[PDB]
């Protein structure tokens, strides 16, 4: 966490940092998007 | 007119013989959007002047 590291979450690439979540999600939710069509949150497939 | 709207999507699914065609449709699409914003800002900057 807390470093500009490249990502590969089941094909979803990117470059950014990792920060712990504060808002709640649906139990059937996988990822979220903002108004800019950008990935704002992603879930680890092996860890909840 | 391209496949997707993400540049990392086209570079990961296609080959560089064919990937440059879809980037060409995305560069010319976004270049006309930046020329529109500057031109409409330059007319609004004259009325405040």
């Amino acid at each position: 966490k807390n470093k500009c590291v490249n990502f590969n979450f089941n094909g979803l690439t990117g470059t950014g940092v990792l920060t712990e979540s504060n808002k709640k999600f649906l139990p059937f939710q996988q990822f979220g998007r903002d108004i800019a069509d950008t990935t704002d949150a992603v879930r680890d497939p092996q860890t909840l | 007119g391209a496949i997707s709207s993400v540049l990392n999507d086209i570079l990961s699914r296609l080959d560089p013989p064919e990937a440059e065609v879809q980037i060409d449709r995305l560069i010319t699409g976004r270049l006309q959007s930046l020329q529109t914003y500057v031109t409409q800002q330059l007319i609004r900057a004259a009325e405040i002047r």
